[PDB]
RNA sequence: UUCGGAUUGCAGGCUGCAACUCGCCUGCAUGAAGCCGGAAUCGCUAGUAAUCGCGGAUCAGCACGCCGCGGUGAAUACGUUC
RNA sequence: GCGGGGUGGAGCAGUCAGGUAGCUCGUCGGGCUCAUAACCCGAAGGUCGUAGGUUCAAAUCCUGCCCCCGCAACCA
RNA sequence: GUGGUGGCGAUAGCGAGAAGGAUACACCUGUUCCCAUGCCGAACACAGAAGUUAAGCUUCUUAGCGCCGAUUGUAGUGAAGGGUUUCCCUUUGUGAGAGUAGGACGUCGCCACG
RNA sequence: GCGGUCGCCUCCUAAAAGGUAACGGAGGCGCCCAAAGGUUCCCUCAGAAUGGUUGGAAAUCAUUCGAAGAGUGUAAAGGCAGAAGGGAGCUUGACUGCGAGACCUACAAGUCGAGCAGGGACGAAAGUCGGGCUUAGUGAUCCGGUGGUUCCGCAUGGAAGG
RNA sequence: UGAUGGAGGUAGAGCACUGUUUGGACUAGGGGCCCAUCUCGGGUUACCGAAUUCAGAUAAACUCCGAAUGCCAUUCAUUUA
């Protein structure tokens, strides 16, 4: 008998205290990052609206895919594209609870590249 | 690999069978051993820690963390924070190397070696062995030990029940009373 | 009775006003006396009450005492003149608000549970009247 | 303090002193305890007499100023403490020397053939003149120099303490505690010795590069101590002590229950030891001790 | 795993020197003696005379011949 | 012996719900943080809840149980 | 023991900052990286 | 300790009606204190002290005791202050 | 309320200024003596009133508490 | 329908029980990789898709716990008065806590995949 | 008169803003930390039950229950589990020149402060940092010491002295 | 003065925390006391009884709650100055 703790809880209670000092704003929206064990989100939010400007994900169809860390910078990219579409360029990069490590700082490295300004 | 193999082969199916589970999800398996080994000698002298400490480190193969009073007893003169008693903690292959041991080697050499205890449940299928002395595993060599001691060897599982664990514990060899 | 721990060595006096906040209806006992004004009881009083009351029982059938001396009353000896501090503690007293069931009685016919409350009433301070379970 | 005359004279006119300094501090007591008594007396009376109670305020005020012109009397230097005893019992043959030779590579030998037998419980001393070959005979034993010819026995119920001439056991770059660090006694036990060597607090936390060559000296002496040997192998013990020390030095190993291997240039030390064999160099000459010592120096 | 602050750490072969029950289990203490193992491959080899295999208990069986009641000694003494 | 005590030290409100205040003036005094600072207020080194910039000051419940101070530009 | 301590620029000697420091702590100098208003920039600053 | 031979377990030999209280002895096993003994104190002047055995009376059985026998075999005595 | 003290059986050090528990008498045992005393030789007897802090370490410093001793507890 | 992400006082919860993984989320397989354990690839990080709804997870049932909670009455009290005035009473306004009827196993949004 | 007290912090008195006295009821302060500060990241307690060598009520170990019953250097109150509690890495913002505007207030003082500039610490960035969970840990002027100083310098240059 | 919005923990009330506290149920444990001791293994007082639970109280320095008033403020409304 041992009970493991769900991961996405930990994530959360970790991510509430991350929330606590980034908000977005329509002049600099929330994007925030969703990590899955197949996949990973980014959601560009306006919190004061509560309303996701841009979205971009692995199953958008235009990723063709490959190892999960190119898959995160692809997602980057295209989150980035998008958003300037939309005209969104500053931002303020909500990790979503998790560690600015690996896929994560991949997506977030495309999205900086790609024209996202933070 | 022999343990965790006699495990995945024989047990697995036996247990599944047994307990009448509906997915195979639900076998019990030995999550992790914890060997805990309390050193109260070391507010006397250090050194005691260091050579129980360099005993476990050699039975077990992995450096042991070295455990701190979270309290200041005046009853055994101890200050809090002071280093007393180490521990190992074991999983997977590892785990299952020095289980294997443990069921072979060792728990022979005991003294007057007549099986372990059948009673020393949690009450959740979580069992410890209690360790009057070393010297039974071969590592410790029988001759660098000063002064003998001994340990307490905690098997958690995910069995839900007593049962469950005496069951995975015995098919994984364990001389029961 | 006393007891064995106090938070603070010395209280405030008080004031009691309006009815018993509780223990105005008999709780365990067949009867039980009530008072019909607000005064202090000092555990002397409590403790002469109980002594009749049981006595004239026989020691016999159960007594129950509803108040509590918790607060403590000081004075001053005599000859010595106003100020320099509160007085040293002197006395345990229970405030009693009128309604309130100081004293409860069972186990006894009802001619022997008046009269024996009868008696604790004119040890008591207070003027009183008996109740009865309902 | 500088003063004019020798050694004596500054001791006469120190001593002098310390003692008019005492007497001073002891009649400033009298006179505060003397106060002290009478305001409690004032102190414990009867409220109701008055002036008791004023004359007791009036010589309070005295008594306060007179406890804040009070002398504080020095606290005298605490000298060494040491309790040398062996864990184990000395044999009669503690030491086996036969016939052993010895020569530093592209040097005359330094002795030939030589053999000398310990008895056990004996004063025995080296004695020679500088650059004869006492410190690297001593080094022979403990193992330092291996014998070119010959063979050097301990018994097994001995065991050696090397106090070392230059002193090399000690780690420049740790601290006093790191040093004496041994597995065999505690944190606490280490302190409380190294209080007896005058090394208080956080003194022992001091590297070992900054102390001075007589504190260091103790730190050595500490090592030997700790050891709780059989025999002492003891190569000029006091050498950058103080005076003061150094008969303590002395009276101490005179009261050790065992073997002494001892080298001092020191005339004191060795009275103080009472001597029993000396050896002399480089004339190999096992001897009884005996003022016969002076007559070896003169020749 | 941390580097160079574990306990060296190999595999090595142990067999029963009364029975020669045979397993492969890692260990902190190394054999000179080394011996082969199927999949081709060879390891030091700890040779142990008690295991399990051999130990009285795991058999289930006693070697002892658990002592002699009193009289019956009594009864060989004095052949009766 | 009684008799000590140390100064009163005006804690509490100073600016009503509703009232127009200028940026930095200070909206509560307290000990921890009895209230907590909302929107465009900002809290001292020692608890107090100052306005950031110009505006009415609102106090608001956060939650269930806590109380927040905010501070709206007209 | 603690005691009140002045902290100089090592570059232009200038006594700049005023701060405490246990003895028993920290027996050597103190020494920190602090804004040097003379210089105008961070600089070394050692207890004196 | 290959000194020591207590204590203890086992297994036995005898005598006796009987060996637990409570005999002696034997084998195996175990292997205690004890490293030459504080204040003080004892015997002995030659075949003596020391030391080595042997026999005996008592006695079914049972002595490190007692009586007796021989083997080997010393040191010291200036002197009578105490 | 003001002081003084709690260490071996008793009396006292040691406390200030942290390292290691002592002196005297007394007691127990053995000697000497015809026997007792004196004398001689051994041994025991306290975790320092107590509970917590400070320290690496407390008989020792800090705090409280409990005991015992002396004084005071009201003045024209 | 599922998964992200929010707003609103738990009427959003807790407990118990039931169903599902098509997708998705998960467990799950390993440590070669960046990275990591004051020891452990348990965690964190990385690579992958053998099996499972077992657990989490989502949906559903339930008022057992927690939560919300009307009306009436009462205590208290502002104002105006009275009395035998430590206290008590009267007129007028206000009016709890407690106790209860009852509510409630959430609702209001945005996005991606269906 | 004797005893007690004199300044600062916290609570109750204090009558639900603030303030409010008594020789009223209770406690603390005259410091501490070179990390017990800043920042980035990460973590969640106390006790209980059960099982387990020394080990015993109670040392360390494991599962479960457990919303705070812990901890927060230091009195109490307030606050803090989105941590202010705890661990680790790097660091010195425990910065310099200030400072709109407030609180408090007889004065002298005391308290808070966004924000600007300079040059930095941490972080990918957002951003945080002008000491510490908050509130005690302090003393006017005169006089003197030490350092700096493009200030003055009794005819002038120095000096002395400011 | 009315309307509106606020901050606060008093009266009252309450036991959700902290003290004080009554009775009932149960009992760890403690006290006696016997047998049997290896204090040890038990059987007992309706002996004292922690903790839990049921019922019932209490508080200036207790609060899950919480007024009436008073207080702060409104480019508000009426009157007034
Ligand atoms: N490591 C060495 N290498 C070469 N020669 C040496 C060495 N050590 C000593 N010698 C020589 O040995 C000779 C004597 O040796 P040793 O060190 O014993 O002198 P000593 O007896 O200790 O004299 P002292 O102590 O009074 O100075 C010296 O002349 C010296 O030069
Ligand atoms: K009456
Ligand atoms: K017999
Ligand atoms: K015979
Ligand atoms: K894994
Ligand atoms: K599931
Ligand atoms: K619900
Ligand atoms: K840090
Ligand atoms: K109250
Ligand atoms: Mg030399
Ligand atoms: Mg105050
Ligand atoms: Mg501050
Ligand atoms: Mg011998
Ligand atoms: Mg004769
Ligand atoms: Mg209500
Ligand atoms: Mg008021
Ligand atoms: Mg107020
Ligand atoms: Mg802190
Ligand atoms: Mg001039
Ligand atoms: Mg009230
Ligand atoms: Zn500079």
């Amino acid at each position: 008998m041992i009970t493991k703790p769900d991961k996405n809880k930990t994530r959360q209670k970790r991510h509430r205290r991350v929330r606590n000092k980034i908000s977005g704003t329509a002049e600099c929206p929330r994007l925030n990052i969703f990590r899955s064990n197949k996949n990973i989100y980014a959601q560009v939010i306006d919190d004061v609206a509560g309303v996701t400007l841009a979205s971009a994900s692995a199953l958008d169809k235009e990723i063709s895919g490959g190892t999960k860390t190119e898959t995160a910078a692809a997602v980057g990219k295209l989150v980035a594209e998008r958003a300037a579409e939309k005209g969104i360029k500053k931002v303020v990069f909500d990790r979503g609870g998790y560690l600015y490590h690996g896929r994560v700082q991949a997506l977030a490295e495309a999205a900086r590249e790609n024209g996202l300004e933070f | 690999n022999r343990l965790k193999e006699k495990y995945i082969k024989e047990v697995t199916p036996s247990l599944v069978e047994k307990f009448n589970y509906s997915s195979v999800m639900q076998t019990p398996k030995v999550d992790k051993i914890v060997i805990n080994m309390g050193v109260g000698d070391a507010v006397s002298n250090a050194k005691n820690l260091d050579k129980a400490v360099e005993e476990l480190a050699l039975i077990t193969g992995q450096k042991p963390l070295i455990t701190k009073a979270k309290k200041s007893i005046a009853g055994f003169r101890l200050r809090e924070g002071m280093p007393i008693g180490a521990k190992v903690t074991l999983r997977g292959e590892r785990m299952y190397e020095f289980l294997d041991k443990l069921v072979t080697v060792s728990l022979p050499r005991v003294r007057d070696f007549h099986g372990v205890s059948k009673k020393a449940f949690d009450g959740r299928g979580n069992y410890t062995l209690g360790i009057k002395e070393q010297l039974i595993f071969p590592e410790v060599d029988y001759d660098l030990v000063d002064k003998v001691r001994g340990m307490d060897i905690v098997i958690v599982t995910t069995a839900n029940t007593d049962e469950e664990s005496r069951e995975l514990l015995a098919q994984l060899g364990m001389p029961f009373q | 009775l006393v007891p064995k721990r106090v938070k603070h060595r010395r209280e405030f006096r008080g004031k009691m006003r309006g009815e018993a906040k509780g223990g105005k209806e008999v709780a365990f006992g067949e009867w039980g006396l009530q008072a019909t004004e607000s005064h202090w009881i000092t555990n002397r009083q409590i403790e002469a009450a109980r002594i009749a009351m049981t006595r004239y029982m026989k020691r016999g059938g159960k007594v129950w005492i509803k108040i509590f001396p918790h607060k403590s009353y000081t004075s001053k000896a005599i000859g010595v003149r106003m100020g320099k501090g509160k007085g040293a503690p002197e006395g345990w007293v229970s405030p009693v608000k009128r309604g309130k069931i100081m004293f409860e009685i069972a186990g006894v016919p009802e001619e022997v549970a008046r009269e024996a409350l009868r008696l604790a009433s004119h040890k008591l301070p207070v003027k009183t009247k008996i109740v009865k379970r309902e | 303090s500088i003063y004019e005359g020798d050694y004596y004279t500054y001791k006469k006119k120190y001593s002098e002193n310390q003692l008019l300094r005492e007497k001073m501090i002891i009649q400033q007591e009298k006179e505060v305890k003397e106060l002290a008594t009478f305001v409690q007396k004032a102190k414990q009376a009867s409220q109701t007499n008055h002036a008791l109670k004023r004359m007791g305020l009036e010589r309070a005020i005295r008594l306060d100023k007179k406890k804040k012109n009070l002398t504080k009397r020095d606290k005298v230097y605490k000298r060494v403490k040491m309790d040398i005893k062996p864990n184990r019992e000395v044999a009669r043959t503690p030491l086996k020397v036969e016939n052993v030779t010895f020569h530093y590579p592209g040097h005359p030998i330094l002795y030939k053939d030589l053999s000398f037998q310990i008895s056990g419980k004996e004063r025995f001393l080296v004695v020679g003149e500088n650059g004869v070959g006492k410190s690297t005979l001593l080094k022979l034993l403990m193992g330092i120099n291996i014998p070119d010819k010959g063979k050097i026995i301990f018994n097994d119920k001995t065991d050696v303490a090397y106090y070392s001439q230059e002193l090399e056991q000690l780690d420049e770059e740790k601290t006093i505690l790191e040093n004496v660090k041994s597995d065999e006694y505690t944190d606490w036990k280490l302190r409380a010795t190294l209080s007896n060597f005058l090394f208080y607090d956080d003194d022992v936390n001091k590297k070992v590069n900054v102390l001075s060559p007589g504190e260091k000296a103790r730190i050595v002496l500490c090592k030997v101590l700790l050891q709780k040997a059989n025999l002492l192998i003891l190569d000029q013990p006091t050498n950058h002590l103080d005076p003061e020390t150094q008969s303590i030095i002395g009276a101490n190993f005179n009261l050790f229950e065992g073997t002494i291997i001892v080298v001092s240039h020191n005339p004191s030390f060795v009275e103080q030891i009472g001597i029993n064999r000396m050896l002399i160099l480089p004339s190999g000459n096992i001897d009884n001790y005996s003022p016969e010592l002076l007559e070896y120096y003169s020749n | 795993m941390k580097q160079d602050i574990h306990p060296n750490y190999q595999p090595v072969v142990f067999m029963d020197s009364t029975t020669g029950f045979k397993f492969l289990s890692g260990s902190t203490k190394g054999s000179s003696e080394t011996v082969e193992w199927e999949d081709g491959n060879t390891y030091p080899l700890l040779r142990v005379e008690v295991t399990s295999d051999s130990h009285p208990f795991y058999t289930g069986r006693q070697k002892f011949t658990q002592a002699d009641g009193r009289v019956d000694r009594f009864n060989k003494k004095y052949g009766l | 012996s009684n008799g000590r005590d140390s100064e009163s030290k005006r804690l509490g409100a100073k600016s009503a719900d509703g009232q127009t205040v200028t940026g930095g003036s200070i909206l509560y005094r307290q000990r921890g943080t009895k209230i907590y600072p909302g929107v465009n207020v900002g809290i001292g080194g020692d608890d107090t809840l100052f306005a950031k910039v110009d505006g009415v000051v609102r106090f608001e419940r956060k939650g269930r149980d806590k109380k927040q101070v905010s501070v709206y530009p007209v | 023991m603690r005691v009140n301590i002045t902290l100089e620029c090592t570059s232009c000697k200038e006594r700049n900052y005023l701060t405490n420091k246990n003895k028993r702590n920290n027996p050597d100098r103190l020494e920190k990286q602090k804004y040097c208003p003379r210089e105008r920039k961070v600089t070394l600053h050692r207890e004196t």
